[PDB]
């Protein structure tokens, strides 16, 4: 085989040339906090949460995007990692709205779950925030774009595997806005997947909205029959009463995603 | 005779708003045929 | 000052925009530029030719430069919104662009901005009602040398005075051309008071070619 | 040799610099300009290469990254797809104005580089992306590209020699990120000139998937003297590791702010008492020199006085040698309103890309619109200083890398200033 050796904190691991170092850190089991990435688009690069320390490298990597080279030893909790990991979320959260309570994502939000795990606990930002206009892309996704963190998770599902090409970005610098410049409604077959990949609560579910929260439903894992795809989904339900739709990660059935049908 | 005092470049009093795109237009026939990719776009 | 587009009656999809022949012409020129299969990368020049049609890029300049180069209309759009030089707004017929960086700062280009809002009866950011100036204040130039400095349309004017762009604009409302250079004494960046360098005659071709060549 | 400056005017590469001689085919011809152009193309790549890596040409975009290290990433053997020259002429940054010079007056000095580093990297054209501001400076190019062709220099048979070559001329449309490389290579295909991230270099995947170097005019416009002069010639001036001449761009509150080519090590003093006629007031009113355009570090008067202008005295002096563009500011000067108009510019030319640079520039902008009038408190200064260091080195191109360091420069060398604001604002408004 032609695997090159690299290390995760010490630890060896043969790997493909070509993996990144978010891959190689994932198989020894670490996950590297990410905003931007997803397995199923293509590398994006610019939330810039992943910042990793390779040692005897005086500059972090970003791991999403950067390949490994032979004999890198990759430090995943070292102090300059964190380091940036915080500085990051704090960039994140500087202009993010006080909107927890009101926002659906909630309790399943990746910007507060690694803002818990990876950020610091106070702000130093003393300054007004931006208040972005709100979209219309149509009645099933709910949009509220002062949450938007500027992934671009929406454009690459959108032109990558949606095939629409009509979510973008316009404008420049912190007032860069994803929409789509436009009064377009984004009604593609695949268009409640954007609700999934946002990791913030810029693009909710418009059906779902205010009605529940994520730590009080139950979970039950169940198949599609909307079509014959047998797509696999978690219905998930509250005190007896299906809350909503989402999908199940099979890798050969539904990758991950659902028809707007299903969900 | 040699001359240093004068500003020799004087032609860009006289350039006007498609001065830029007909040197272009002038220039498509000197060039050499581009490559191609072998698609039309990368959405073909 | 906005990134989302509004349908007014004078910016919509079905206001009038097309190119005139001679400017398809020079689109194919800017297409042929460029290697087959990477027709978007006409994207940028095309849609600054419509700029140079119309003043300004209605949003059906958009959409016929997405339509002629085959690109989603959003991937004009991004680049219609990116870049500074594309009007989505109709601006007046000499779109004066103060410099206000720091080496045209110091050299008090806020006396030359100052000098326009008072003659013009604008601020940064209007037009005249007469539709014949736009006063904008952009960033630097690359005129440092010859800062304090503007630019109108395609021309700069510069090591300006206030009574320098007051006569500018003066010869502009004329409907005369002035002449886009230094209003001081020097000609393009040498020291004002006499040339430091270049005063030798050049010494032509030949001269210190190394050996074997 | 210890003394550096005092160039003559017979190793100028930049002969008319000023626009007094003919800027056309004729007056470059009559200059030295498209000689033995031939010769040195069949002489192969390998020949020019060795010639730009022992002139120890560096990048005079403002890295200063080896030219002929960087040129030789292309030296491989082709695998389908052409391969590409892309020049460098967007010249965004705050100070400069060289490049816009070395266009408008010597073009055809920037064609025969174009030819000469095409033929050395073995790519196919050259596209300059030139500034959509630069439009007389590009209608001029393209004159000067029309001399070429019709005279048989660039184009099929390029100065018979068999090699076929053409020069691309693509405008931008006012983004001081799109030169950036990566950006200006996104910028020349169409889209928001937002920066690649790196790997992949441009020599692996550059404009359009192919092989590219991005090269400044500059470093691309010398190339022709360096390959005609010899590489010994042009490593005979300044320092070592700091061949060469340079483009000064001597602004601000200087008396005579010009452009001028000097030797690479000159002091800082000696330039701009010799070619600027000094700082306004005199050497005594000089308060602080931004050394290289507006991305490096304000350097006080202590350190101007000794400081030479190449890269590692500049380095040593913790800030950069950059574009060479010499922003001189008196005691006059309100000097954290200037850092923070340049503050103010760096996030009106930000593309919003990544998280440090999109967010922090515009949260340093609002930080430094209140250190202007004072309205602060002195902890946020050392605050301030670390939201720079979680920009630099945590975004994707080094607009964030220029923007945290006038912050960090105005803070090192002028914390009392900022601290005497701000109490003055507390005594007068409480
Ligand atoms: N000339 C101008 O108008 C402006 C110039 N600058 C200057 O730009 C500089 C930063 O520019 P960058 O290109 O972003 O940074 P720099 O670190 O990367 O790289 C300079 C050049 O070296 C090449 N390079 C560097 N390391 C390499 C490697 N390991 N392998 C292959 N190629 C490599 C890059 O491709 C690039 O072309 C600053 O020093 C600043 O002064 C900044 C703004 C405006
Ligand atoms: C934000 C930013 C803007 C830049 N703008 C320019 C520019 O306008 N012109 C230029 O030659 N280099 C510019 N550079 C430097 C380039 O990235 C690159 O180093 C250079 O253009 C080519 O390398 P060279 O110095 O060897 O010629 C810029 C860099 C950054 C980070
Ligand atoms: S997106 Fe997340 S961090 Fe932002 S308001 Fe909603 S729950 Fe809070
Ligand atoms: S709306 Fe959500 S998915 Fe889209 S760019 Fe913003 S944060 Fe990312
Ligand atoms: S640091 Fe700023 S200029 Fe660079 S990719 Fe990020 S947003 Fe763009
Ligand atoms: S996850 Fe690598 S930068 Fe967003
Ligand atoms: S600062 Fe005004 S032109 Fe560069
Ligand atoms: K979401």
């Amino acid at each position: 085989s032609n695997l090159i050796e690299v290390f995760v904190d010490g630890q060896s691991v043969m790997v493909e040339p070509g993996t990144t170092v978010l891959q190689a850190c994932e198989k020894v089991g670490m996950q590297i906090p990410r905003f931007c990435y997803h397995e199923r688009l293509s590398v994006a690069g610019n939330c810039r949460m992943c910042l990793v320390e390779i040692e005897k490298a005086p500059k972090v990597v970003a791991a999403c995007a950067m390949p490994v080279m032979k004999g890198w030893n990759i430090l995943t909790n070292s102090e300059k990692t964190k380091k940036a990991r915080e500085g990051v979320m704090e960039f994140l959260l500087a202009n993010h709205p006080l909107d927890c309570p009101i926002c659906d994502q909630g309790g399943e939000c990746d910007l507060q779950d690694q803002s818990m795990m990876f950020g610091s606990d106070r702000s130093r930002f003393l300054e007004g925030k931006r208040a972005v206009e709100d979209k219309n892309i149509g009645p099933l996704v709910k949009t509220i774009m002062t949450r938007c963190i500027q992934c671009t998770r929406c454009i690459r599902f959108a032109s990558e595997i949606a095939g629409v090409d009509d979510l973008g970005t316009t404008g420049r610098g912190n007032d860069m806005q994803v929409g789509t410049y436009i009064e377009k409604m984004f009604m593609s077959e695949l268009s409640g997947n954007i609700i999934d990949i946002c990791p913030v609560g810029a693009l909710t579910s418009k059906p779902y909205a205010f009605t529940a929260r994520p730590w009080e439903t139950r979970k039950t894992e169940s198949i599609d029959v909307m079509d014959a795809v047998g797509s696999n989904i978690v219905v998930s339900t509250r005190t007896g009463e299906v809350m909503r739709i989402l999908p199940r990660m099979h890798e050969d059935i539904n990758e991950e995603w659902i028809s707007d049908k299903t969900r | 005779p040699f001359d240093n005092t004068t500003y020799k470049n004087l032609q860009h009093h006289d350039y006007s708003t498609y001065t830029f795109l007909d040197l272009n237009l002038d220039l498509s026939k000197f060039r050499m045929p581009q490559p191609s990719s072998g698609r039309e776009s990368p959405r073909h | 000052a906005l990134f989302v587009h509004r349908d007014t009656p004078k910016n919509n999809p079905e206001t009038p925009f097309d190119f005139t022949p001679e400017n398809y012409k020079r689109i194919e020129a800017i297409v042929k530029n460029y290697p087959e299969g990477h027709k978007a990368a006409a994207v940028l020049p095309v849609l600054d030719l419509a700029q140079r049609q119309n003043g300004w890029l209605p949003i059906s300049a958009m959409n016929k430069v997405a339509e002629i180069l085959q690109v989603p209309p959003m991937r004009v759009y991004e680049v219609a919104t990116f870049y500074t030089m594309y009007n989505r707004k109709p601006v007046g017929k000499y779109h004066i662009q103060v410099c206000t960086t720091t080496p045209c700062m110091l050299r008090n280009s806020d006396s030359i901005l100052e000098a326009i809002q008072k003659k013009l009866g604008i601020k940064v950011g209007e037009t005249t009602p007469d539709k014949l100036f736009t006063l904008i204040e952009v960033e630097c130039l690359g005129a440092c040398v010859n800062a304090p400095m503007v630019q109108i349309n395609d021309n700069y004017y510069e090591d300006l005075t206030p009574k320098d762009i007051e006569e500018i604009i003066d010869e502009l409302k004329a409907g005369k051309i002035p002449k886009p250079g230094p209003r001081s004494g020097r000609f393009s960046c040498e020291p004002a008071g006499g040339l430091t360098s270049l005063t030798e005659p050049p010494k032509g071709p030949g001269f210190g070619v190394q050996a074997g060549l | 040799k210890t003394s550096f400056g005092s160039l003559k005017d017979e190793d100028r590469i930049f002969t008319n610099l000023y626009g007094r001689h003919d800027w056309r085919l004729k007056g470059a011809q009559s200059r030295g300009d498209w000689y033995k152009t031939k010769e040195i193309l069949l002489k192969g790549p390998d020949w020019i290469l060795g010639e730009v890596k022992t002139s120890g040409l560096r990048g005079r975009g403002g890295a200063g990254f080896p030219t002929g290290l960087k040129w030789s990433f292309m030296n491989k053997p082709s695998d389908g797809r052409p391969k590409y020259l892309v020049v460098n002429a967007d010249e965004g940054e705050p100070g400069t104005c060289k490049d816009r010079e070395i266009i408008r007056h010597d073009p055809h000095k920037l064609v025969e580089g174009c030819l000469v580093g095409g033929r050395a990297m073995g790519a196919r054209a050259a596209y300059i992306y030139i500034r959509g501001e630069f439009y007389n400076e590009a209608s001029n190019l393209q004159v000067a590209i029309r001399e070429a062709y019709e005279a048989g220099l660039i184009g099929k048979n390029a100065c018979g020699s068999g090699y076929d070559f053409d020069v691309f001329v693509v405008r931008g449309a006012g983004a001081y990120i799109c030169g950036e490389e990566t950006a200006l290579i996104e910028s020349i295909e169409g889209k928001q000139g937002k920066p690649r991230l790196k790997p992949p270099f441009p020599a692996d995947v550059g404009v359009f998937g192919c092989p590219t170097t991005v090269a400044n005019v500059e470093t691309v416009a010398v190339s022709p003297t360096i390959c005609r002069r010899g590489g010994a010639w042009f490593a005979s001036f300044g320092r070592e590791r700091n061949s060469g001449t340079k483009l000064f761009n001597i602004s601000g509150h200087v008396n005579n702010p010009c452009t001028v080519e000097e030797e690479m090590s000159v002091p800082l003093k000696e330039l701009i008492e010799k070619h600027a006629g000094g700082v306004t007031g005199g050497w005594d009113n000089l308060l602080a020199v931004i050394p290289g355009g507006s991305s490096t570090p304000l350097i006080p008067k202590s350190v101007c006085e000794t400081v030479l202008m190449d890269f590692d005295a500049l380095i040593q002096a913790q800030t950069g040698l950059g574009t060479a563009a010499v922003i001189v500011m008196d005691r006059s000067t309100d000097i954290v309103k200037a850092i923070a108009r340049l503050i103010e510019f760096y996030k009106h030319e930000s593309c919003g890309q990544c998280t440090p640079c999109r967010e922090g520039v515009d949260w340093m902008n609002k930080v430094m619109a209140r250190f202007v009038r004072g309205d602060a408190r002195p902890a946020e200064i050392d605050s301030l200083w670390e939201i720079s260091k979680q920009i630099e080195g945590h975004t994707i191109c080094a607009l964030g890398d220029g923007a945290a360091w006038p912050v960090q420069g105005l803070i090192r060398h002028f914390r009392p200033e900022l601290e005497e604001r701000m109490q003055r604002f507390a005594q007068q408004h409480q």
